């Protein structure tokens, strides 16, 4: 991320048959899979690099990334059940208490007597 | 003050400035010349230089009307072309980006008249008006400077009327789909030349204008070094 | 006051 | 490395002393040595006889305090010919040319027969030294008259290294033997023969003043005085062995000078204690070992660069004060011991001399930071650091070098108060020979303990301390001192810790059944201010609680209370300079505004919380296209708004924050620009429609945007949150970018430069704007003081009528340079320190020839690499090749987000850019001439207005300070949103429109923020103008003239100066009041 949070994302997609498709199966040729995989990797890298970790999580909740993948790969081959399957946090920067408090939106004690 | 005309032919047309408290006989001078052009829309026009700030047509309607009374001339001003006081309309961004919906100096404007009988009447009026400054500066006309248009410009932080905006977006769009729809039909309608050549149009193309721009925007690897007898002789020559 | 003559030739640099 | 090496050679020859002066001085002191030999011998005399001998003489014996009294001075005095020698840098031939001048150290050894074995007790040896020096000055004076050299020689006493126990005679030449042009001064050092006193008796732990406490300072002075030629012999050997010794030595000397380091004493208060000698000795100790395994850290084959790097690396990493100390043998490999003496120690077993006794603990810590800081620049490969390391002086201003400065006026200052002087006592005289030594430590220990973690480094300076006195006097005479204390007043300089500088409560030792030693001292130190308190986690600890203020930091309160309680109840502590800067920041009209610290961003977070509420509402709505993301890009989202957000304060220019709303990619977007913008507006209408119905508590209205030239169809939706905040929404579409590029390609060749400018503004608002707010927000949390200094800097620009042309983003990028690139200084830790550093940078920034490029990264990735760094450099050279004079572009600000460098600095008129630097140069010059004081700050923030050709005065109908959220106030939005304009300042828009019409002739400026810089009521604003030199004079009448002019001849016209006022006046209507031309 832009916060120096190294993370690993996993995406999963499936092929679907068209409305008028008659063939039992909807397999995709290996060329289409490689093209789709190339498109997915580009989008996942672009979104993460151009965003913070807090912003990235804000993207995951509405699942806008899945909709972005669907439009990009629409011309290649129709797809269904596109999801960001998993997110791993490999490395973290030096801890910053100031940034953490800002994300969560100091206190004097009580005299003991 | 004795100056009436610049020898290049621009007639000086003085005006009296308004009286404002912060400014306790200051004059602003316009320079005018008859404009000649074969273009119809530019015909019957009067070239004007050093216009007052934010000079719309209504102002010139006042000035000509004031001139008409004092010289009993019949002059009617049609429209004031090419008034770009801040340079906002120097370039038409709509024209550059597409042909649909847009088929298309500074501190100066063209003042068009209704007819040739009116413009020459004003020009005869303007020369006499120029003579006044040398003799009787008191009677020089005053630039009112305030009009309903001027109030709208002054009120910068005015919310737009939502009712007006909705209608404008509706009419502007509805024209647009009609223009795109017509364009897409023309390209994908089997265009054939007068002499039997069918134009090639790719699927998803929407405008013939786009085709023309795409055109404007846009053996050695198969050669063998050693295939012929003369080639190997050449290789043999350089080998020794 | 903090006054500096206006330079148009970038002579200050 | 080759570039660095050639730079080193260029520096060395520049500072190389001219060889002619060496012969000139060598001609003189060579003759001087003859005069000294001429001085006759002398007989045994007690104090009674020598007093009578010197009773009538112009010379006076400079006896060291306490002066020898008849009872204790039973020992007699004698003089004999000295064993003359030359020492110092000149002996090693390592000196450089110094404009202020250098010193030639001449040593006179007192013959051993003059001493006794136990003369190092009770200042016996020092008093013998004093008369030996006084006798020399007497006979030298008459011989100087005899040879007729007295005409151009001035003689005066002084202290060696500001050591009160070691007075010395200084010979200087005023304007054949006249060496004034050489810029040298001969110093006569009267040392002792080697090994006269058993050095074991003189160890730092031992004592030599009977009263038992150790006497490190007194032991050092006698022992070091007995070891001078031995160290010269030590350094001479090392110079022969390694060929690059002298080159390394001058590099250290140059580095030390720039940081304000000297060999002079530090216990008195001045920063120093490492000079060239200590740098030279330490390098020698490293050349024969240095590692824990006694392995050599420096090799004789190392070059100048390598030798300098090792010593800097040695200082930066290994600790010599608290845990660990380095021992070596001058006469045996140097080994680093892990044990420490709790003081800077570089022990010499051969001589039993600690070379760092003159060093205080506080000053040692500062060097370790400086050595460590440079080691980072030295390892830096992307950027050259030669100039920062060696060719930049950071000691010129204490404010730039130190975050906070408190000057403490001690009471009764022709002697210190009896209670204060009584605190000195006999015991601390043994430990600390002079009161200035004692008081400097007393301030440091109480101040250090009181502030604790709130500060990193502390320095105590005795202002106005002298080290030279005339021959007729015995001791230094200070005007305030009266021979009692050699200082006027003491100043406390601090390097605060932004993370914990503003903690409300000072945590202390935890509660226990039996009060521990740490708990006891904490309670005793703070007295009534001490208290035992409990917290939410359940811990019971001794802590004292303070109160935050918006005018001063907490540290000001602590030092005042701490110093007064322990030092003297009559002490006067005052730092008004920081107070003025704090007040200049606008004070928000929020609850408890005065008690908020300037580091508190609670107001900004409240705006974000309100945005989050609207943020949820927008997504859950149903639209033809799903919302890709909502990205806030307003000023307040990056903690840069000049005045903090205030609910319902809609008069502030920064009230309506921009937010970029982006939809999912679709192929149905219009292909024509005006249709695309109206398509975006159609989406905004539905957002307003559903928002109005479902959430009626939100109010909304539509406003037009014209910032992008020629794109007149932009419409932005303004949402008035119920919390009391306003947000401006604009739609970003992927087709939008390529449409602009299409315009540039289809544009005619002469218009292409114009269209790219339109694209440049669009990317600055939509594309680059998102990146800038993202990076600046995240970075700001590490740089706590960045938000106040940038706001105050923007306040400074507005007073001088510059923000009208300087886009905001350029202002942040200039103001962040002291933080991301703090070298050679430290990261700013105070509002006063940070702001002045910004002015210093602009003053010395030659934007014609030097680009500004920043690594927007948190403190030590996204750091610029060598390839990227060179790429931006190549961009600047390409631009300057086309624009050498810099007319089109002035400031080249680039970074990862903006590698082009012209994104945020295009369109600034040249007079404005020069004016910015011109003001900065005057500001630094003003500070140099007059020190930082209340008058100087006011002159800094007061605008001249006299340079401008004509000045126009405007007043608003109603005071806008209350509605701007500024506390010297609306609580709801107007029912009819047309009423909002009634409480707005339109003069900013007038200037923008006036600039467009009179771009060719005039440059008009105004104050963007009227509530802050518009007087008490915030209703007064001023429009200032500049006539270009061309149209200032008469011009021939042409159609392309493009200016309002008045004829003088048939083809001569002049700028119609009076009419333009009528034009400017009538825009104001009631606003304009008075004109000045
Ligand atoms: N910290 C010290 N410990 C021991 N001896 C010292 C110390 N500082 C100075 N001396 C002695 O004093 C002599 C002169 O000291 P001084 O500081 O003038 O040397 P320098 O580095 O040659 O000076 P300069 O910067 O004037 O060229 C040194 O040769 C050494 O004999
Ligand atoms: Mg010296």
């Amino acid at each position: 991320t832009s916060d120096d949070y190294v993370l690993r994302i996993f995406a999963i997609a499936f092929t679907r048959k068209q409305a008028n498709q008659v063939k039992r199966h909807s397999y995709a040729q290996s060329s289409h899979i490689r093209a789709i995989r190339k498109v997915i990797s580009e989008i996942l890298t672009k979104e993460v690099q151009g965003s913070t970790l807090a912003q990235l999580t804000s993207k995951l909740i509405p699942e806008v990334i899945n909709k972005e993948i669907e439009n990009a790969t629409k011309d290649i081959f129709p797809l269904q059940n596109i999801h960001v399957r998993k997110v791993k946090l490999l490395k973290q920067p030096k801890f910053d208490v100031g940034a953490l408090m800002a994300l969560h939106g100091e206190e004097k004690g009580k005299k003991v007597t | 003050e004795d100056i009436s005309a610049m020898k290049n032919g621009f007639i000086v047309v003085p005006f009296k400035l308004p009286d404002h408290k912060a400014l306790p006989a200051s004059l602003h001078f316009m320079f005018a010349k008859r404009h000649q052009s074969s273009n119809s829309n530019e015909s019957d026009c009067l070239f004007l230089v050093n216009l007052p700030l934010l000079s719309n047509i209504e102002h010139m309607k006042k000035f000509v009307g004031q001139l008409c009374g004092k010289y009993d001339t019949v002059s009617h001003v049609e429209e004031l072309l090419y008034n770009d006081e801040f340079g906002l309309h120097e370039v038409d961004l709509s024209a550059l980006t597409s042909d649909l919906m847009s088929s298309t100096p500074r501190n100066t404007a063209l003042l068009k008249f209704v007819d040739a009988a009116s413009i020459n009447n004003c020009w005869n009026a303007l020369k006499k008006y120029s003579n006044l400054h040398a003799k009787h500066p008191n009677e020089l006309f005053e630039w009112t400077y305030t009009t309903p248009s001027f109030t709208t410009f002054v009120n910068f932080y005015k919310p737009l009327d939502i009712d007006y905006l909705k209608e404008d977006i509706h009419t502007h769009m509805a024209i647009f789909e009609q223009r795109e729809a017509q364009a897409q039909e023309d390209v994908q309608s089997s265009i054939v030349d007068e002499d039997g050549f069918t134009l090639v149009v790719g699927k998803n193309t929407k405008s013939l204008n786009s085709i023309r721009k795409k055109i404007l925007n846009k053996i050695d690897k198969k050669a063998k070094k050693d295939f012929y007898r003369f080639q190997v002789r050449e290789r043999k020559k350089q080998e020794i | 006051s903090l006054s500096a003559g206006f330079d148009w030739t970038a002579s200050i640099l | 490395s080759n570039i660095f090496k050639l730079q080193i050679d260029e520096l060395l020859e520049q500072v190389k002393l001219k060889q002619k002066h060496v012969l000139k001085v060598e001609k003189f002191l060579h003759k001087l040595y003859d005069i000294l030999q001429e001085i006759p011998d002398w007989e045994e005399k007690s104090l009674a006889e020598v007093d009578s001998f010197f009773k009538n003489k112009i010379v006076s014996v400079p006896f060291v305090d306490p002066k020898p009294i008849p009872q204790n001075t039973n020992y007699k005095f004698n003089y004999k010919k000295p064993d003359i020698s030359l020492i110092g840098s000149f002996a090693l031939k390592a000196g450089i040319y110094q404009p202020n001048g250098s010193s030639i150290d001449t040593l006179l050894t007192m013959p051993k027969e003059l001493f006794e074995k136990k003369d190092f007790l009770n200042f016996r040896c020092l008093h013998k030294r004093s008369v030996y020096l006084a006798y020399l000055t007497h006979h030298l004076l008459i011989l100087l008259k005899k040879d007729k050299l007295d005409s151009f020689l001035q003689l005066e006493y002084s202290y060696f290294d500001n050591d009160p126990l070691l007075p010395i005679l200084r010979i200087s030449c005023s304007k054949d033997y006249n060496f004034y042009k050489t810029r040298f001064s001969i110093n006569l050092l009267i040392g002792f023969p080697y090994k006269v006193f058993e050095p074991k008796k003189l160890l730092p732990n031992r004592n030599c003043i009977r009263i038992l406490p150790a006497t490190p300072l007194y032991n050092f002075s006698v022992l070091s005085s007995s070891t001078h030629e031995n160290y010269l012999k030590y350094l001479y050997k090392t110079k022969k062995q390694t060929e690059s010794f002298v080159e390394a030595t001058v590099l250290g000397r140059l580095w030390l000078q720039q940081r304000g380091f000297s060999s002079n004493m530090s216990h008195s208060g001045s920063l120093g204690g490492f000079g060239t000698f200590e740098f030279t000795i330490l390098m020698a100790a490293l050349l024969n070992g240095g590692g824990i395994n006694s392995n050599k850290i420096l090799l004789h084959g190392f070059s100048s660069y390598q030798l300098f790097k090792g010593v800097i690396k040695y200082l930066a990493t290994m600790d010599l004060c608290h845990d660990g100390h380095l021992q070596f043998h001058s006469n045996p490999a140097s080994k680093y011991i892990d044990e420490g003496f709790q003081t800077p120690t570089l022990f010499d077993k051969s001589t039993k001399v600690n070379i760092l006794t003159k060093m205080t603990v506080s000053s040692y810590q500062i060097l370790k930071e400086y050595a460590g800081e440079t080691l980072r620049m030295l390892n830096n490969v992307v950027q050259d650091q030669f100039s920062n390391i060696f060719l930049t002086n950071i000691s010129r201003f204490d404010n730039l070098k130190y975050d906070l400065c408190y000057d403490v006026q001690l009471p009764l200052g022709n002697n210190l108060e009896t209670s204060l002087a009584a605190t000195f006592g006999s015991m601390e005289r043994v430990k600390f020979i002079t009161l200035e030594n004692f008081l400097a430590h007393k301030i440091t220990n109480v101040a250090r303990y009181a502030l604790g973690d709130r500060i990193k480094y502390i320095q105590i300076e005795m202002v106005g301390q002298k080290s030279d006195f005339p021959i007729t006097k015995r001791k230094v005479y200070s005007n305030t001192g009266g021979n009692h204390f050699n200082f006027d007043f003491v100043r406390v300089k601090l390097i605060v810790n932004p993370s914990e500088c503003d903690k409300l409560v000072t945590k202390g030792p935890a509660h226990s059944e039996t009060m521990s030693t740490e708990a006891a001292v904490f309670k005793n130190f703070w007295g009534i201010k001490s208290s035992l308190r409990r917290f939410k986690d359940g811990s019971i600890t001794h802590c004292c609680v303070w109160s935050t203020s918006s005018s001063e930091p907490i540290i000001s309160s602590i030092v005042n209370f701490a110093l007064q309680k322990h030092v003297s109840k009559k002490a006067q502590i005052s730092n008004e300079t920081i107070k003025k800067f704090h007040n200049f920041l606008p004070l928000p009209n929020l609850p408890s505004s005065a008690k908020t610290s300037v580091l508190n961003l609670s107001s900004f977070f409240n705006l974000k919380k309100s945005f989050d509420d609207l943020y949820k509402i927008i997504f859950q709505m149903k639209l033809p296209l799903s919302v890709k993301s909502i990205l806030p890009v307003g000023s307040a989202f990056r903690y840069t708004s000049l005045c903090q957000p205030v609910p319902f304060a809609y008069s502030d220019p920064d009230f309506f924050q921009d937010v970029i709303l982006e939809f999912e990619t679709s192929p149905k977007w219009p292909d024509e620009i005006t249709s695309l913008e109206k398509a975006k507006t159609a989406f905004l209408l539905k957002i307003q429609e559903e928002l109005s119905a479902n959430s009626s508590t939100y109010r909304s209205f539509f406003s037009r945007d014209e910032s992008i030239p020629y794109n007149l169809e932009i419409v932005t939706l303004n949402i008035l949150t119920p919390e009391g905040y306003g947000f401006k929404f604009r739609v970003l579409t992927e087709r939008d970018e390529i449409l602009y590029l299409r315009a540039i390609a289809n544009a005619r060749n002469e218009l292409k430069p114009e269209l790219e400018a339109t694209f440049l503004k669009f990317t600055a608002k939509y594309l680059a704007s998102v990146r800038h707010t993202r990076t600046l927000e995240n970075i700001s949390h590490s740089y706590q003081f960045y938000s106040p200094v940038v706001r105050l800097f923007k306040r400074w620009l507005d007073t001088h009528l510059l923000l009208g042309h300087i886009t905001d983003e350029l202002a942040e990028l200039i103001a962040i340079k002291p933080f991301v690139d703090p070298a050679p200084y430290f990261i700013p830790g105070s509002l006063e320190n940070g702001f002045l550093k910004v002015l210093k940078f602009i003053s010395q920034w030659n934007w014609k020839d030097d680009p500004l490029i920043l690594d927007l990264v948190k403190p030590e990735s996204e750091r610029l690499t060598l390839a990227q760094y060179k790429g931006i450099q190549m961009n600047f050279t390409n631009l300057r090749n086309s624009d050498p004079n810099g007319t089109h572009l002035q400031f080249f600000v680039a970074s990862k987000n903006d590698p082009s460098g012209i994104l945020y600095s295009s369109g600034i008129p040249l007079p404005i850019a020069t004016r910015l630097t011109a003001l900065a140069k005057v500001a630094v010059n003003l500070l140099q001439t007059h020190g930082l004081n209340q008058q100087t700050i006011n002159l800094l923030f007061t605008p001249g207005l006299k340079d401008y050709d004509f000045v126009v005065d405007l007043r608003t109908p109603i005071g806008l300070k209350s509605s701007c959220g500024i506390l010297s106030a609306p609580s709801n939005f107007p029912e009819n949103l047309n009423d909002l304009s009634e409480k707005m300042d339109p003069t900013y828009q007038l200037v923008k429109y006036l600039n467009l019409k009179y771009k060719n002739s005039l440059i008009l400026s105004s104050r963007k923020y009227i509530g802050v810089n518009g007087g008490e009521k915030g209703d007064k604003n001023v429009i200032t103008g500049l006539i270009k030199p061309l149209f200032k004079g008469a011009h021939k009448f042409r159609v392309n003239l493009d200016c309002n002019v008045k004829p003088v001849d048939d083809e001569n016209v002049i700028l119609n100066k009076e009419a333009i006022f009528h034009e400017i006046a009538a825009f104001g209507n009631d606003m304009v009041i008075n004109f000045e031309t």
